[PDB]
């Protein structure tokens, strides 16, 4: 029921509103995980709730700020299409202003695992890494103290799995070599380079000479590689579990949720499997390689795209022009190479859409120009060129029932933004004023006497 | 409630009935409503069937149709009731006129109720009536 679904939506909004912003960001993770298909109105409602949560996590709440940067990039990308989408886009300007106040049926995606081979420089390396992995696994078993005997029984602490590297046959190793090798074949698949550098380094059963594999840690992008391979391990294990439970004819198991709504132990086991290679590489000296400010950085890119769209926007992308006005007002709420580029792009868009001055853009151009004029001091001698551009704009808005007062107030905003802290445009505005004096008039007269300073 | 609306609803229900003992099918609810000009969504049709067995009975059908009719009728009546006053066209009610017209026939109890309105109305005194609607209707 749409009423019952809306009741559940209001219940979730009330649960997410007054609850600190840590779990709110944990839910905003999955909200951004599902929000990218906004281009389905319930995703837009969840995005409005996440925008309200960003409005609740702006100063103290706004690590995950890099996830917030990727989420703002996804909100720029999915909402780059040009209703209820107008409501979610009105939430999206609050989302961008709060991100600047920060800057003040899921189905896993498997990759092929045994189709890209192994270099021999690691084939003279796995032949001792398997012995060292048996060292660490035998230390983990001797933490309990499994003593090997003739009767394999788990009452008097006896396993048949505590045996050294020499007693193992050609298939007993391959049981525990199999997931490690078929994860090495995944790590060697995407184009990763582990090349030559320097070298380096009770109870009964198998007492190893094991290096302590518990306190070795890599750097940021190296653990980004390890986290991507942990997600690969989890997606292969989720494919295994979801093709393990779809072999009967019933339902499922309720842990089949998005990847940013799970626990850590199942990911910690995959983390140890991914990183026991990496710790051993950093111990032996083998290195691992590949083989905010981004909002204001892409604000010149977004401004150039908005000007290139507003050059020929005479068709349904004028909602994009209102979104660009809202993004500029949000940057005004969150404010000079990119800033001067944005002011020049505001002048270029005020000149590029001056000849056709859609429908909401005809009222939103005044708001956009006023917001840019107020934000011009919150952020350079060639302004006579955009001044003559706005002179031709007001000449195109004079004879083309309150547009002359709108041009007079736009000239007031321009002269006030230039005076917030070459005389061709003064001659052009005086020419239009003396031309349209005998035949929006009194407002122009009091606007020229207010923009005189 | 008006008479020929009841006549039309009865005639449509019996028209898409065959045996005549208040027993039509569940899926013919959409057919009989679209014969009556009513077309909600599928889940709302299902919620109204679940509000009702397999055989849709007569009076509760009239009651649900009365809800759907008196919704729009209540909007037009709250329109026309304050088009009695306030001839300009802004829906804005002065509080002295609220003291006047709140003691109207029907209830017309004591100063408790008009103080109860005046303590919370928002008064700029011209008051928008939709705040009054949201106040009274919980």
């Amino acid at each position: 029921k749409g009423c019952s679904l809306t009741k559940a939506q209001r219940d979730s909004i009330e649960v997410c509103l007054l609850s600190r912003p840590s779990m709110m960001q944990h839910l905003l993770r999955r909200l951004v995980f599902d929000v990218p298909l906004l281009n389905k109105m319930p995703l837009k409602l969840l995005t409005n709730h996440y925008e309200r949560c960003w409005k609740y996590y702006c100063l103290p709440g706004g690590a995950s700020e890099e996830e917030l940067h990727l989420s703002r990039k996804l909100f720029w990308g999915i909402f780059d299409a040009l209703y209820e989408q107008e409501l979610f886009k009105l939430a999206l300007p609050c989302l961008s202003a709060v991100a600047g106040a920060l800057p003040p049926n899921f189905n896993p995606q498997p990759v092929d695992t045994s189709n890209i081979t192994i270099p021999e420089k690691l084939e003279y390396f796995i032949n001792k890494y398997a012995e060292h992995s048996h060292d660490k696994w035998s230390m983990d078993k001797l933490a309990n103290g499994w003593i090997y005997g003739e009767i394999y029984s788990d009452s008097s602490k006896v396993q048949p799995l505590m045996k050294p590297y020499k007693l193992l046959s050609e298939k007993e190793k391959e049981i525990y070599r199999w997931p490690i090798k078929e994860s090495l074949k995944t790590m060697l698949a995407w184009g990763w380079r582990i090349e030559r550098t320097r070298e380096g380094d009770a109870a009964h059963g198998y007492s190893p000479r094991a290096i302590d594999m518990s306190n070795v840690t890599l750097s940021r992008d190296l653990h980004a590689m390890a986290e991507m391979m942990a997600e690969n391990y989890h997606n292969i294990w989720a494919k295994k579990k979801k093709l393990e439970l779809e072999s009967k004819g019933g339902g499922n198991h309720p842990l089949l949720v998005p990847y940013d709504t799970l626990t850590a132990k199942e990911k910690a086991k995959d983390r140890e499997k991914a990183q026991d290679i990496l710790k051993f590489l950093q111990i032996n000296g083998y290195a691992v390689s590949r083989g905010y400010f981004l909002s204001a950085a892409s604000r010149p890119l977004c401004s150039g795209g908005h000007a290139s769209n507003k050059e020929k926007e005479m068709v349904f992308c004028k909602l994009g022009v209102l979104v660009r006005h809202r993004i500029s007002l949000f940057g005004n709420d969150a404010t000079l190479h990119i800033l001067g580029q944005t002011l020049d792009a505001r002048t270029v868009m005020k000149t590029g859409l001056e000849s056709v001055k859609f429908l909401d853009n005809a009222a939103e151009d005044l708001e956009k120009t006023m917001e840019n004029l107020k934000q011009g001091q919150f952020t350079t001698t060639v302004a006579l060129l955009p001044m003559l551009s706005s002179l031709f704009e007001h000449i195109g808005q004079h004879q083309f029932l309150e547009d002359v007062q709108v041009s007079c107030y736009r000239i007031l905003t321009s002269l006030y933004a230039l005076g917030t802290s070459v005389e061709r445009q003064r001659s052009a505005l005086g020419e239009c004023l003396a031309a349209f004096a005998g035949a929006a008039f009194l407002e122009t007269h009091l606007d020229k006497h207010n923009i005189y300073s | 409630l008006t008479e020929e609306q009841i006549a039309e609803f009865k005639e449509a229900f019996s028209l898409f009935d065959k045996d005549g003992d208040g027993t039509i099918t569940t899926k013919a609810l959409g057919t009989v409503m679209r014969s009556l000009g009513q077309n909600p969504t599928e889940a709302e049709l299902q919620d109204m069937i679940n509000e009702v067995n397999g055989t849709i009975d007569f009076p509760a059908f009239l009651t649900m149709m009365a809800r759907k009719m008196k919704d729009t009728d209540s909007e037009e009546e709250i329109r026309e009731a304050f088009r009695v006053f306030d001839k300009d066209g802004n829906g804005y009610i002065s509080a002295a006129a609220l003291r006047h017209v709140m003691t109207n026939l029907g209830e017309k109890l004591t100063d408790e109720e008009v103080d109860e309105m005046i303590r919370e109305a928002d008064i700029d005194g011209q008051v928008n009536y939709e705040a009054f609607v949201q106040m009274m209707t919980a």
